[PDB]
């Protein structure tokens, strides 16, 4: 928002669970379906920290957009069913099991926003794919535009992730005995960073250019705004002080070397003096071999 | 294997009377299945019938096994 | 007899699936003073598994494991509500939590179970500890009451079902008379699904993280500095303890623990979050100069 009052969006491990396992309760042949819950938090600041959820029944056309059913009056029990054993737990939201967005969407957004406003939408993934996290964030804003057209009801990305509590990652760790994933130590863990990332980059980029050339043949009309972006993105490529920027950063990297030099040799001189420990240990276990 | 038979008697008497608590009674009710292997002596059971009723429920279907 | 007799031998387990587990930790934990409780639903296969699918707790009084806050009404009103959303699931057991200590059932808590006892026959009652249980195998056990009266008459050797085994100790408490006279010893498993496995796997969103960015440059002039003067302060102290080391023997060197400032322990300490650091301080640079260039 422009309210400083949503952000970071901070999803616990049971929730995903929650869905994954909700998509299955529906899942017998009311599968291949939009299912969607409301999402129980606390929050106080630039977080909506999401902690309980619970299917809502749920259901849908599958052609229409105008046909959705949402037992709110089964909210309206449940909600207090679970305010009753755990104070402190408002609805910040309700989320929507993906794959991705769709036109009903923002009709929901209001049936949802009679309890609580600033609700958000958790789009949370039922097949793992994605490389980076499978929890986007919504939020139902609106505005004005520059064209002249009535103000709308879109939907505006806020950055996302997923948090823990003691309990939570406890459960985890003992989840994922079976993938270890600590094995790897640090320096190694942050190469995995740097490749790992531009197996981000390079999807997101191809994204872009499936839609460019999306509507430059095969037609899909022009939105102005996004192309507008786009031109925003190949003014702020690093480029045009090209000449100084190699002197300096040539520079950065000879400081870099000199303290790499003075770490190695260090360690190097740290790890022989363990050997000449190991040496002198070696000898005085000799004259002890002997003897009787 | 029934006109020499080599061994003592009263080794298993002391393992029978040790031993007969819990899983235990299967398990010395199966050290005869192996100790009279062949040589067909049921006198462990002719004259001893106290802990085919102490037997459980399986260890009835180990007491009628140990006969075959 | 001319028909079988009564059994019960079995090597009962419970399946908690990795969705229920974590409601249970972390419901549980809400309450390390007053422990909660929670109903257990899931089906029941065959006669040697439970199947625990899914729990969802209780409300509660302010003292303590009430059962005046334990409506018939609160678990009724909700079995109905979760029938609507696609859940035939029936009552299997009741779990709380014994924070703090060891994982056993005391006086009220036996009797409790009795009554999931009369209503229904299968009844676990399991237990968990979100204190001790942080970090590693979770403490979690399974427990059923097992008829005192029967034992008494000589069935007390036989109350052993066909249960697996691998010995525990610090509730031998009331697990001596546990165990051995009210309830006894179920085991634990998971069922650990690939769809689940492939989910809690996620933990970082990186298309923005490291290898897209690096730390400021001036913010990492100011980090190696104060590290490489710190190897100085080090340095002396190791060479007065390479004096030191040569002329005494490995007891009083082995006792050494005043002032772990000086081996090596922090040289190396340092020069693993030094290098990394700088390394890869390093390629981040050099990625991103031709990744955008």
């Amino acid at each position: 928002m422009p309210e400083l009052a949503v952000q970071k969006v901070v999803v616990h491990p049971l929730v995903l669970l929650s869905v994954v396992d909700h998509f299955n309760r529906i899942g017998k042949v009311g599968n291949q379906k939009r299912v969607v819950g409301v999402l129980l938090g606390s929050w106080q600041k630039k977080v909506l920290d999401v902690s309980n959820s619970f299917a809502v029944p749920f259901d849908e056309d599958d052609k229409d957009d105008s046909v959705w059913f949402l037992d709110h009056d089964y909210l309206e029990n449940m909600y207090g069913m679970f305010k009753k054993v755990n104070a402190r737990e408002r609805i910040v939201g309700w989320y929507h099991t993906g794959p991705k967005l769709h036109k009903n969407d923002i009709a929901i957004n209001e049936l949802m926003k009679r309890y609580c406003p600033n609700s958000v939408l958790v789009i949370i993934d039922v097949k793992p794919k994605d490389l980076g996290l499978p929890t986007e964030a919504y939020i139902s804003v609106e505005e004005v535009h520059d064209d002249g057209t009535p103000t709308s009801k879109t939907f505006e990305h806020v950055t996302s992730e997923i948090g823990a509590e003691e309990a939570e990652e406890v459960g985890v760790e003992h989840l994922l005995r079976d993938i270890k994933d600590t094995t790897v130590g640090t320096l190694s863990q942050r190469i995995t960073n740097q490749v790992h990332g531009l197996k981000g980059l390079n999807s997101k980029l191809l994204d872009i250019r499936s839609y460019l050339e999306k509507v430059a043949t095969g037609k899909l009309p022009i939105n102005h705004q996004i192309i507008y972006q786009l031109q925003d993105v190949f003014n702020l490529l690093p480029d045009v002080s090209l000449q100084e920027f190699v002197k300096a950063f040539y520079l950065k990297t000879n400081d870099q070397m000199v303290v790499v030099y003075l770490a190695s040799l260090i360690r190097s001189v740290v790890a022989l003096h363990n050997l000449i420990n190991n040496k002198i240990a070696n000898r005085d276990a000799e004259k002890k071999e002997g003897q009787e | 294997l029934i006109r020499n038979n080599n061994t003592d008697l009263m080794i298993l008497k002391n393992t029978k009377d040790a031993v007969r608590n819990s899983v235990c009674h299967t398990a010395t009710v199966i050290a005869n299945s192996f100790m009279h292997c062949g040589t067909t002596s049921d006198q462990f059971l002719r004259d001893n019938l106290e802990w085919l009723a102490r037997a459980t429920n399986w260890a009835k279907f180990t007491a009628t096994a140990s006969l075959g | 007899p001319p028909t079988d007799a009564p059994a019960v031998d079995t090597a009962e387990q419970v399946y908690i699936s990795s969705l229920a587990l974590l409601k249970m930790l972390k419901h549980g934990r809400a309450g390390v003073p007053m422990e909660v409780m929670g109903l257990m639903l899931g089906e029941f296969v065959d006669d040697y598994t439970v199947r625990v699918i899914d729990v969802f707790a209780m409300p509660q009084s302010g003292t303590g494991v009430s059962v005046e806050a334990v409506d018939p009404v609160f678990q009724a009103k909700m079995l109905d509500m979760l029938k609507q959303t696609g859940r035939p699931e029936m009552v299997v057991g009741w779990y709380h939590s014994h924070p703090g200590f060891g994982c056993w059932l005391s006086g009220v808590d036996i009797n409790t179970q009795q009554s999931f006892e009369a209503l229904s026959e299968r009844a676990v009652a399991v237990v968990v500890d979100p204190i001790q249980s942080v970090k590693g195998k979770v403490v979690i056990d399974a427990f059923r009451l097992i008829n005192a009266n029967m034992m008494v008459l000589g069935h007390e050797p036989r109350q052993t079902t066909s249960n697996l085994g691998h010995l525990n100790k610090p509730s031998i408490q009331a697990l001596i008379h546990g165990l051995n006279r009210h309830y006894y010893s179920i085991t634990i498993n998971y069922r650990k699904n690939e769809l689940e496995q492939k989910m809690l796997l996620n933990l970082h969103k990186k298309s923005w993280m490291e290898g897209l960015t690096l730390q400021d440059y001036s913010e990492h002039c100011k980090h190696n500095e104060s590290v490489v003067k710190e190897m100085l302060e080090l340095a002396k102290n190791y060479n007065k303890a390479v004096e030191e080391e040569d002329k005494m023997t490995p007891e009083q060197l082995a006792i050494k623990n005043v002032g772990k400032q000086d081996p090596k322990r922090h040289l190396e300490e340092h020069v693993d979050v030094l290098m990394t650091s700088n390394i890869v301080q390093c390629l981040a640079a050099m990625l991103d100069t031709v990744v955008f260039k």
